[PDB]
């Protein structure tokens, strides 16, 4: 019955304010506190704070308690969180929470919401660049690096997609110039590096840049 | 041998269970009380050897009680006015007297009366925390809950107020109590007695503290919930009063404007500004914290104590809130809690600048509005504040800090009703004997 | 303060057996502790919560228990669905999670496939050029790399990623990279990257010698 619907999201540009949002629905507003947790990627769950609907009262972390804000609206039903001044490393995606509230302490979350993902990163729309790795000279295998590209999606392929011997395309890491990067592998007879051609096409919708780079010709 | 059956009644045994409780109070005035016709009084048996278990965050009559202010309050607003018709689009510059800045009203709008044909451009006086600005040229202004609530006038004549209540159970059911000196809320008593009537209760209405209560028999006690660490509110009980004092200096003068029902608003101040304040007994207040804080650092032994001033939320959690006559006030205390201990009786007075608002949403919840009507003349007001309702921030380390709030309604009354518990009566038991029946 | 330390990483059974969970707390938390089961992304979703009490609406096969500072979810009937990322909660204080135990598919020990790639000459003339190594179709998820160069030890300035298990054998594909500048790429001749996993019999250090 209960659904925790959030909005905003997206790209916020560095150093800039940002102000996610909660929607309550099939529960009683006054008698649930509401949390806010956060995931950057390759770490575990954290909280920020918490905000009761009824009477507003905030309370936040210690580490962040200058930066954040936790505000409602009673009539909608509706709860906000402002993160002022954002740092690299609030690349993370935000859940807003429920918890079971007894009659004098809180406990344990029941109902989380959909999540929103904040990315903080700075830059414009950039198609990728497309390294060749070479290839390792009874299976071999090469390689082909995907360089600092923004905003996702991007497709990676090989030989037009005729190749998939051991195909691999490694999820993206957001280094830390805010641009995305990937690599991409396969993995052929050893013999095969001096005869069979390999193509890696790249393909980024955003900027609808489109590259088949050879991997072949380096086989060294 | 030769043991057998046999049954008791009006046994002295019992069993816990919520039940409905009677209304009984003293004869009525006024013409907080609705209720017919009844004269109680107590009378208390201390019981030998009676040890009983009791909790203060579980017992129903808390709840009850909740249920009983709010439908009274209901029933007070039931037949007053209501005031929609004044919703209209009000036309404010209001510059008249020395400060406006603190009101702000002197707003005028265009109000029906007694002919559904003719309007008439009436003004009137408001706090301008009662005023939202409405969007685009900043002159024109409206009602701030007409939006979300309609809004009802405060009956004048009926003055509901902590009148003391006597809460008695029925017929069946007995009213446990305890006064162990040393009782947390929480916990068995080895000292218990029972009454068919609980005292004078008065229900007050304040928020970060509570006044006109009462005071405990050692020294301050802090009671609290012990399920987790993680804790609500923290309820601490003073064992000695500390006296709060409060004006009003103005002279406000009443107007009736015709919507046979009437509206009063403000229809000028009298004698010159003045923001209205209270009075604290400053070195009493050192005292009490410092006792609060060495009695409080029992709990948490290994960290250091720090009272800092309350974060966010409306104005009724921000600032101490309360009632005096037909105002509400809402003061700043930041003064009061910047506070800071380490870990290891009038000669002064503190002052602290207050505010008043008409237009008071419902105490628990929005989506019902009063609207107080102005109180001529000018106010003083005395009062005893005998608790706190602390609630403490988790997640900061090496270092407490407590901070005022309290904003939900239950915990003032939870805080008065710790001592009480209802049984019911189990008359019939059995147990064996000697025995013949002829037949 | 309370820091759960919920271990061991990744646990590998077969559909259909029992499995367990721990999750160490660092001290007392009295009864007040919580389990969840992470998905796709998705809304986490309440297990157990209490050390014992599970949560309205959960299959029956999922049971927890006490152990003092120690905490245990254990599942009976291990389906499909289970193989997915649970985190313990506490709250007893204030409010922390624990890093998240996966559960995967086991199989049969596989020893990764290690190559070692030079920087490209494109990202040579871009003065960016960087060290990439790869970890293909092995299992357990414990394999692990060091990057060297010169046989001196690089850390910090690397980046690792890991692709899911490949329902094709059941193992995983692992690939590293080294970013250094042209600059700091001209500072030594020969760059490895030490392998390492129980699949492994030793560290097989891959390496190439610039040029
Ligand atoms: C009856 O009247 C009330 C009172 O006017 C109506 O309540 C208003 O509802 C609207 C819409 O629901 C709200 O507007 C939204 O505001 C969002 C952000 O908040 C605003 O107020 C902030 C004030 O916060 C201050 O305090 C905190 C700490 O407590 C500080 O951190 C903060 O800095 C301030 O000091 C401002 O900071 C903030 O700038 C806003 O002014 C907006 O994000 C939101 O955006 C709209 O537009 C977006 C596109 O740009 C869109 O994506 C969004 O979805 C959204 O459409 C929107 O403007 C008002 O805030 C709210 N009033 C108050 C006083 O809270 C009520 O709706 C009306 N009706 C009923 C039935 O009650
Ligand atoms: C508990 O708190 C309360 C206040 O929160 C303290 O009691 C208050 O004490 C003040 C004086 O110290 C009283 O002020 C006078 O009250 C009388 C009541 O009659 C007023 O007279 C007239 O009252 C009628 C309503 O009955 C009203 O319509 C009239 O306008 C009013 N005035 C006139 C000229 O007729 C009088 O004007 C003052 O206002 C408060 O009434 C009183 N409050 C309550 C609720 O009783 C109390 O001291 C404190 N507890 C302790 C132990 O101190
Ligand atoms: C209760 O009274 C205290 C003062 O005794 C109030 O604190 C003061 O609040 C003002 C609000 O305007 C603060 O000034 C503002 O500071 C911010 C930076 O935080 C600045 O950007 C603004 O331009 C403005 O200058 C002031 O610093 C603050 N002082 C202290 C000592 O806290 C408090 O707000 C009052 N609370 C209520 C509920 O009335
Ligand atoms: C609560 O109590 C503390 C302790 O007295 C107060 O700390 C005071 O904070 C103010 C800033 O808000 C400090 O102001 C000083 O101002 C001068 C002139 O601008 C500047 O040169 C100093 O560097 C300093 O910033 C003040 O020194 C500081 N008091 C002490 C004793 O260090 C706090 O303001 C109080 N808060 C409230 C809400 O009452
Ligand atoms: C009350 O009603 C009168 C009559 O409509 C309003 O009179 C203004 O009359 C001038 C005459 O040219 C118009 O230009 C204005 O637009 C009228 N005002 C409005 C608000 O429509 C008068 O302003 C009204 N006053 C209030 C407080 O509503
Ligand atoms: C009540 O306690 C406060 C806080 O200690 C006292 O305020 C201090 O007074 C001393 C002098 O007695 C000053 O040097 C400090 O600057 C004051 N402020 C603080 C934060 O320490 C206050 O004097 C006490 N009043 C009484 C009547 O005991
Ligand atoms: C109050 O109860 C406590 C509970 O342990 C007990 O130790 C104490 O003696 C009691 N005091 C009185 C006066 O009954
Ligand atoms: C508590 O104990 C004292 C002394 O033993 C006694 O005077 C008092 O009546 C007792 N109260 C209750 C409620 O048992």
């Amino acid at each position: 019955q209960v659904r925790l619907a959030q909005y905003g999201g997206g790209v916020k540009r560095l150093g800039a304010t940002m102000t996610l949002s909660c929607v309550a629905s099939g529960y009683t507003f006054n008698d649930y506190y509401i949390h806010w947790v956060r995931q950057a990627p390759g770490q575990g769950f954290e909280l920020l704070g918490y905000i009761d609907p009824a009477n507003g009262r905030p309370d936040y972390a210690g580490a962040l308690r200058e930066r954040l804000s936790f505000y409602r609206d009673k009539s909608m039903e509706t709860l906000y969180m402002d993160l002022r001044s954002l740092r690299y490393d609030d690349t993370a995606m935000y859940y807003c929470v429920r918890n079971v509230g007894t009659a004098g302490s809180l406990l344990h979350y029941d109902h989380w919401g959909s999540g929103s993902p904040v990315i903080v990163s700075s830059a414009s729309t950039k198609g990728p660049s497309v390294f060749p790795l070479a290839p390792s000279s009874g299976t071999a295998a090469l390689g082909c690096l995907v360089k600092d590209y923004f905003p996702e999606p991007v497709t990676v392929s090989w030989n037009s997609g005729a190749l998939t011997s051991g195909v691999h395309t490694f999820p993206a890491v957001l280094q830390s110039s805010g641009l995305y990067s990937l690599s991409s592998v396969v993995t052929v007879p050893s013999s095969s590096l001096g005869t069979q051609t390999y193509i890696c096409n790249v393909n980024h919708k955003p900027s609808n840049t489109k590259v088949d780079k050879r991997v072949e010709p380096k086989s060294c | 041998e030769n043991l057998w059956v046999t049954v008791y009644y009006g046994v002295p045994v019992w069993k816990e269970a919520k039940t409905t409780l009677f209304c009984a109070s003293d004869a009525k005035a006024y013409e907080t009380h609705a209720c017919v016709p009844t004269d109680p009084n107590p009378q208390e048996m201390v019981l030998k050897n009676v040890t009983e278990n009791f909790n203060m965050w579980k017992n129903d009559m808390v709840d009850q009680m909740h249920e009983d202010v709010i439908s009274l309050w209901d029933q007070s607003l039931k037949p007053c006015v209501k005031l929609t018709p004044l919703c209209v689009t009000l036309n404010c510059t209001n510059a008249t007297a020395s400060n406006s800045s603190i009101i702000e009203g002197m707003c005028s709008f265009n109000i029906t009366t007694e002919l559904r044909d003719k309007r008439e451009k009436k003004n009137a006086l408001f706090y301008k925390l009662d005023i939202v600005q409405l969007d685009g040229n900043s002159s024109q202004y409206r009602l701030i809950n007409c939006n979300t609530s309609v809004i009802t006038q405060a009956c004048p004549k009926v003055s509901f107020d902590p009148i003391p209540i006597h809460y008695c159970a029925p017929a069946g059911y007995a009213i446990l109590k305890c006064n162990n000196k040393t009782f947390t809320g929480t916990g068995p008593c080895n000292n218990v007695s029972t009454v068919q009537c609980t005292h004078g209760i008065k229900p007050v209405v304040s928020t970060q503290l509570l006044l006109n209560g009462s005071l405990a028999e050692g020294e301050i006690i802090i009671r609290s919930e012990n399920i987790t660490k993680n804790v609500k509110t923290i309820i601490v009980h003073l064992n000695e009063s500390v006296k709060i004092e409060c004006t009003r200096p103005n002279n406000k003068t009443r107007t009736s404007i015709r919507i046979g029902q009437w509206f009063y608003a403000t229809g000028q101040v009298i004698g010159d500004i003045r923001e209205a304040y209270c009075n604290i007994n400053e070195s009493k207040w050192n005292e009490t914290l410092q006792r609060v804080s060495k009695k409080l650092k029992e709990y948490f032994p290994h960290k250091n104590i720090t009272f800092q001033p309350s974060s966010g939320g409306d104005l009724e959690i921000t600032t101490h809130s309360f009632n005096c006559g037909g105002e509400f006030f809402y003061c700043n205390t930041s003064s009061l809690f910047n506070r800071t201990y380490m870990a290891n009786n009038s000669t002064r007075t503190i002052t602290i600048h207050c505010r008043i608002k008409q237009i008071i949403n419902m105490w628990q919840e929005v989506g019902r509005a009063m609207y107080a009507p102005p109180i001529a003349g000018n106010i003083t007001c005395i009062s005893n504040i005998t608790g706190l309702l602390l609630t403490r921030d988790g997640g900061k380390n090496n270092t407490e800090t407590f901070r005022p709030g309290g904003g939900n309604m239950k915990d003032n009354w939870r805080s008065e009703l710790y001592k009480y518990k209802v049984v019911k009566i189990e008359p019939l038991g059995v147990a064996p004997t000697r025995c013949k029946r002829r037949v | 303060e309370i820091v759960l330390t919920q271990s061991p990483a990744t646990l590998s059974a077969s559909p259909g057996e029992r499995v367990t969970l721990t999750c160490r707390a660092s001290r007392s938390v009295r009864n007040n502790v919580a389990w969840y089961q992470h998905k796709g992304g998705q809304s986490p979703r309440l297990l157990i919560y209490d050390a014992s009490t599970r949560a309205a609406g959960v299959p029956a096969r999922f049971s927890g228990s006490a152990s003092g500072t120690e905490f245990t979810l254990a599942i009976s009937n291990l389906e499909s669905e289970d193989f997915t990322v649970y985190f313990c909660l506490q709250y007893n204080n204030w409010w922390t999670f624990g890093q998240g135990t996966r559960v995967d598919i086991k199989r049969t020990v596989a020893a990764p496939s290690v190559f070692i790639f030079p920087p490209s000459d494109e990202q040579l003339k871009s003065g960016t050029a960087s060290v990439v190594c790869l970890l293909n179709n092995f299992y357990p998820r414990e394999a692990k790399v060091q990057w060297k160069v010169d046989n001196a030890l690089q850390s910090g300035n690397s980046q690792e990623s890991v692709t899911e298990q490949d329902s094709k054998d059941s193992t995983y594909s692992l690939s590293s990279t080294l970013t250094l500048s042209k600059a700091d790429y001209e500072k030594h001749k020969v760059y490895a990257c030490e392998v390492t996993h129980q699949g492994l019999s030793s560290p097989v250090t891959k390496s190439f010698n610039r040029g």
